[PDB]
């Protein structure tokens, strides 16, 4: 079935560059799926960082970037900080009536 | 005696953007005037997809078209209190976002497409081109030497639309003198090739070839003075992208509600123009009518900015022939209304409304680009520092007789003698020059 | 543009519940509302959503909840309602609204979120 | 020396639709031009009664007029939700149903009424008609041989209205270049005989008689060439019903309220046209200004559908002279407004309104009816299967000089020589033909 | 060979309203045509104060301008229900009452300012004026002997504005025949010197001098036939008050609420016109271009009321050249809307609104002032009791050839011969007469 | 477009009564209302009628009841009232409304009818 | 006085054609009186059949017709049925403010 | 266009009071209101005034009462209010309204007047 | 300071002509001060007679006139009557935010 696959967890050094990936089980992710990325600090509602793979809502720093690499959706954080330690979610719009999310990847800033 | 025969293209199946050749046969003792007849085929555009709210995409001429989110301005970054954006047709018919094959752009032609077609005309006799002109001297010819009584026929031949007049019902009027009356209003409309349409029908073009012997019936050169097999006519047809253009087929409708007193509703529109593909236009019935008869003191100068004909000009199809600096003025008519819901306090209206139109009204205004012009001579200075309006208006008005019409554009100049054109200019940019020396 | 959720609480198995979402924006009537749930220790799961005024209003549902849930809108009071029937023991989660900055819900963004209410079934 | 003296009608007290005779006396050694002066009297219609709601009556041209009941469509049979019907004037002034002598129809004239008056002109010398033409040759001569510089005077002589120009207050504009400005709008109006009026004042008509010797001052025939008592001029005046026509004086106003959100109000109009009686028009001051001086290579062809002049044509007064197939395009401008009563939910307006005008705007569009024309002869084919626009446009444009104006109608054709007109046609119906062989 | 030399004014620094003199030198063997070049400077008005509610002040032409109180009519004496009065600009921008230096009037020019400037031209040879004409012969010359093809240049030389054409977006139409289509609307606009503007830029005027030898190149008099130092040209320039005029810069806005069902809101406007001061206009670059070449049967008569040029005429700047009795027709377009707030009883709208424009649309309509004209002779009656339209329209239409254009005014008459002008009128008042005897 | 009558009942001689007629149409405010009566064993007799909105509203009466009856309208509540004063013993009949699909009442249609109310005077 | 008269009773055979008449006492009925015809099944409100002497409201069969014969108003029923057993009324609009009805004619379908 | 005033009565020194003025005109919302007082045996003294709708509404005060008095308007109910704080023993007078037939108060005429209310401080 | 000066009292014979004056303490009264004149019959609210120095509201007789004489404001009553015996007030608009009234002049008609 069409399900979303991510890495379970990742790590990064403070001030480094780290890229998270999001993929389908069988298909190929393109720009017509409109992937979105969400951040959820513990105890708080999810916060939107990237929509349509490149656009940033007002109030989000410029160190977050998104793109489509090969057949996957990639989110790049350059110059990590202490606050960035949280969970990241990938939302893929397959078809026009279903929005399956991802497993959720915990990011650790050493 | 005279009859109009037919001559077929020598090359075979011409296309838009390639050389074309006719071979002149010796059928009559004299040949007087030549007409080229062509039939451009139908046109339309490809189907396109509707956008998704929040999308920005690069359009034509390096312009970014956006479909802003709710509560944001036209740049999708600056907040706005109550903006709501939907999609509509050019006529107000709604369109659902995301639909595949939902709309098409409209297509229209250039102004005077029968004059831009022949970008270069040469009359060759085994080489040794006797005459050669371009699509610039033709504009000078129409702006100067065409009487004006015969403008309807000429604009029918070259496929230029002509306005049609209509009337309204009777209306009441109140006269003043220092009384009532019934009067009618008069309006005008257009329906020709230059009106943006979904489907452009085939267009028939007649183009007259103008050589020095075609001017008068007594001056036509014989068909025997030159050997039979050496006569040829070469024409470099203009490209397809210089003849047809597209008009947006999808519009973004913004509705804004402003709270307070009076509460206000505003509706505005913005095009979503993304270029498509127009099918190939084919020329058919390409014929040359040759009439078979059986047995310096003037100069017109045009000063045209290069911006007029550059491909980056969004209005090059309209302005490809104008001799001057063209700006645009935009009227935006609006329907306004005020309503009060009660009779307690009525100083200010309780609600207002202002409805706009989908597309505005555009006026092209042409301005001069020359302040002083001098055409010096190696012997004497000749014309010196004369003002622009002296050469543009007064000289055609006085000299010429009924043959020379007074032009309209400020850049078309005329000087009388019985060759170094320098000018003073407050306009920065490239300037093109066209010349036509004639004797009358 | 913020959202407030209410109507969540302990529900005996087999019962029905209604959750209300109150918005205080300037374009709530032209925005697509959606409901998203998150089981403890798991990822987000989208449940249902409705369109906004401007076109034909319609309601879309997922595959695991179609026929049991119903989403409704009330623009006069700026409110969205979710009605849940036949709740099972595997529905204990946290439910958020997500007011889109868009008219249609298909392929939206879901910028705005509410604090959410903890619905428990036991 | 020339003196303009007057001649009286020989018959005595002419009427509209009967033969009229002038007797030419020998006063000068030559006579040059003939002008007929007539003064048509005043016109108006008879009073009529307002209908009762629910009535259907038999109107003009086989059309059924109706005054529908509340809650029904225009056919009084198909239900409609909230339609309400009242009665109004053409200017919006109300009328109460059932009132005796409540309204009058409006009266207007034909286009160029001074050309339809002389339906047939004959010059007789004891019989043996030297010349004879109709009211079709005159249309050809005005469409071809009138310079166009002198068209205002001609339109004044034959009682054709001309438009008057007017301006508005200053308005603001935003210029664009690749700024603000003040500009004015320009409008046009008409107030002549062709505008529907309650009462038409007397109309003075001067009509010039065109015989072969009247063209030039040097070609006028003498008054002594043929015996004195034999010269006569005979004219068959057109009937009254071919000169004046009526316009509706009563309209039905439909107001419809559509419930929902937004609730909508629509207002539309429909004429109630029942023919009346127009009083008899009397010709006075019928004079002939005979002027006493004291001591083939061209063919114009007009092909006119019989629908143009048939009495069953609702627009025969407008189209009696046009050479082509005439259709009508109707524009109906509307005032639109939207209002919101609160600030809780403002996605859609709470109320809307669309207000129409009592009468629409009508554009007459003329289209060709000929694809190929051939005028053969017993010797050879001569013109053979040439396209329509070659004869219609190119031939007048090239040949003729300043004398021949390029026509406007697609059905007026010109062919040059130095007699069997067949054509190919996609139009089904009868076709009339008019010819005029002239040499220049 | 020919070149244009320049001649400087002999008097020194001309002013508007004083005699001006040129001295002709003998440079070439002939002189053919003479053109005067002038550059009128910029114009504007002075700042004024805003009024106080309830004020009445005497304006121009003995008219009383008032700013009525709340609940009173336009005369400040007759009660009205709900009138409320505020102050606005011509473009709707509000103004606070009592503000010092709050607004300025707008300034515009006369029609054809290049013809009113030379109010009298004299050619002197040590006295003994060889020729002399006024600013009335020039109007007859332009109305009769200018071809019409060359009118754009002439209107550019004398500083008269020309309208510019613009188009709108595509619109849908429904066709009827006895179908849908896409059409465009065509509008016109003006931006010339005659449009009221806050600031009028400098205006360049070229004016051609017309003496009997200037008509043809072969008839120009030599420069040696007369002694060198005796040639002079004298011109009496018109005053500044006869060239520029002012337009109101302040308007009073009336808003009225009418209670009942439907409740109504009406908005109307009325000017507050109090004259100001226009700065002195200075002439610069005053030059005369002399061409240096190197080696009765017609009368035009104009009947002009003295009201046309009288200083008490509020419209003398528009009508200073018209030959007839001028009245004005005023259109006031209005936006109308009707709204219903509920669905219980919907027979009548719950609220209405009618919004007017700030300025109306004015059409000048010219009517004849002569019924019969006779130019008798000491020997015979000559022309006797001919109708007005016979001399105004038929004579130019028939006689003249392509040289004489058919005029547009009912007061311009033409008579042919190969001197006592009496007329019969229904008009009471003074009448001016202008004559021009020419042979062709 | 239907009609409902109410307010009819036994009335002592010399009294006064009011009859109400409620309509539920989409054009009741633009329709002419009329009142008709039928004595037992006799033919229909027309009594009074009122005009509709669109022109000057006016009330017309017969000759046998002018001065005793009064017809009134209320478009806001979609109601027509008839007030009868000084009822005589010869007025025992059945009273119907009649709404035409027309504005003016002169030469009307009288298409729609109500069930009627049986008024007795004794 | 201007009073309306008609036949007290009529009879017809099933499937036959029968014509009822209505008249003034002294005047003459024309098309300007706008006669109308009403039917009243016992126990039911009157039902309108013919208005303005020719038109039928929706829901009325085409076998009913109306006309003006000489100086009389005539209603013709062609092809009578069993249900037609009822009373018929003629209402004439004399002047602009009077609508005197008729006596009422009972129609008997044998 | 008349006026009715209320809210005046005996006030202990150092207190505060509110005076209400009710208008019944057809242009009360477009008229400038003002408050005038008159001590016994003296001449009129102008105190405060407010503007009318159509421009920016503003309040103007005299020099002897600025900071102690406050004038306010309520167009929906056709009312004008004056709030007086820290009344002194030298304020016993009679207070009238003055409805201008004008929008701006500056250089008004003050045609209309009310009967007045007797305010006493003791 | 800018204060208003009036005559303490005046007298007139019945049917006579009497002129009251009103002035500034130091400045000069012009037409830009818009003087107004008020009449106060005892026990009644003040009534407006002259506004803007020349205009009369509806309902005031034509025997009252106002003008500016020299540098003072003058109100002239011609043909006095018995009712005219009352107090007269002059109000001057100095600046744009102050309206100082006058002391009030009592007029006696002997």
């Amino acid at each position: 079935l069409q399900t979303v696959i991510q890495e379970p967890a990742m790590s990064v050094s403070l001030g480094g560059t780290v890229t998270l990936t999001c993929a389908f089980s069988s298909g190929s992710v393109t720009s017509s799926n409109y992937p979105g990325w969400f951040q959820q600090t513990p105890g708080q509602p999810p916060r939107l960082l990237i929509y349509q793979t490149n656009s940033r809502p007002t109030g989000v720093p410029s160190r977050f970037s998104g793109a489509i690499s090969g057949n996957r959706a990639a989110l790049t954080i350059t110059g990590a900080q202490a606050e960035d330690e949280a969970d990241y979610f990938c939302g893929l719009w397959k078809s026009g009536t279903d929005l399956p999310f991802g497993g959720g990847t915990h990011l650790t800033v050493l | 005696g005279f009859e109009y025969n037919k001559v077929r293209p020598h090359t075979g199946t011409p296309t838009l953007g390639n050389k074309l050749t006719f071979g002149i046969p010796q059928y009559g003792d004299f040949f007087h005037d030549m007409v080229g007849h062509h039939i451009l085929g139908a046109c339309h555009s490809s189907w396109q997809d509707a956008p998704i709210q929040g999308t920005s995409q690069m359009g034509a001429h390096g312009q970014l078209q956006t479909f802003p989110r709710n509560g944001y301005d036209w740049d999708n970054q600056t907040p706005l209190e109550g903006a709501v954006y939907t999609l509509v047709d050019p006529f107000g018919r709604p369109i659902v976002p995301g639909t595949k094959n939902a709309y098409r752009n409209l297509v229209y032609y250039c102004e005077y497409p029968g004059e831009r077609l022949y970008e270069n005309v040469r009359f060759d006799v085994n080489g040794n081109s006797l005459d050669e002109y371009s699509s610039d001297v033709t504009t000078l010819v129409r702006k100067f030497c065409i009487p004006g009584d015969k403008m309807t026929g000429y604009k029918h031949l070259v496929g230029q639309e002509v306005s049609v007049e209509g009337t309204s019902g009777p209306l009441l009027c109140n006269i003043h003198d220092l009384y009532l009356d019934i009067r009618r209003n008069v309006h005008y409309s257009c329906n020709g090739p230059q009106t943006p349409k979904y489907y452009q029908p085939p267009l028939a073009l007649w183009i007259k070839l103008r050589f020095w012997f075609n001017e008068n019936v007594n001056l036509a050169i014989p068909s025997v003075s030159i050997p039979f097999g050496e006569r040829f006519i070469t024409i470099k047809l203009a490209s397809q992208k210089d003849l047809v253009n597209e008009f947006p087929g999808l519009f973004v409708r913004q509705s804004r509600f402003i709270a307070g007193r009076p509460s206000r509703r505003n509706i505005r529109f913005k095009p979503w123009f993304i270029p498509g593909v127009i099918n190939e236009i084919s020329l058919t019935n390409n014929e040359l009518y040759i009439n078979n008869l059986f047995v310096i003191e003037y100069m017109f100068i045009g000063l045209k900015p290069t911006w007029n004909i550059s491909d980056q000009n969004p209005h090059q199809h309209r302005d490809w022939h104008k001799f001057g600096h063209v700006v645009n003025a935009i009227m935006q008519p609006t329907h306004h209304a005020e309503i009060s819901f009660q009779d307690r306090d009525t100083a200010l209206p309780d609600a207002c409304s202002s409805i706009s139109d989908i597309s505005p009204v555009t006026y092209p205004i042409t301005l001069p680009i020359i302040k002083n012009i001098s055409v010096t001579a190696h012997g004497i200075n000749l014309i010196d520092k004369f003002p622009s309006k002296f050469c543009s208006s007064y000289i055609p008005f006085h000299y010429g007789g009924n043959a020379i019409k007074t032009p309209d554009d400020p850049g078309a100049m005329m000087i009388t003698f019985a060759f170094y054109i320098s000018w003073d200019t407050d306009y920065v940019g490239s300037i093109t020059t066209a010349d036509l020396v004639v004797s009358a | 543009e913020k959202l407030v959720e209410s109507g969540g609480g302990l529900v005996k198995p087999g019962g029905s519940l209604k959750l209300s979402c109150v918005g205080s924006g300037s374009t709530f009537s032209s925005d697509a509302v959606s409901w998203v749930r998150q089981a403890p220790g798991k990822g987000l799961e989208w449940l249902a959503g409705i369109d906004g005024d401007g076109y034909g209003v319609s309601t879309y549902y997922a595959d695991s909840v179609k026929g049991r849930f119903t989403i409704s809108r009330d623009n006069s009071q700026k409110t969205a309602y979710l009605q849940m029937n036949s709740l099972r023991t595997d529905d204990t989660a946290r439910y958020y609204c997500a007011e889109c900055p868009m008219v249609l819900l298909a392929k939206c963004s879901m910028e705005f979120w509410g604090p959410g209410v903890e619905v428990v079934v036991s």
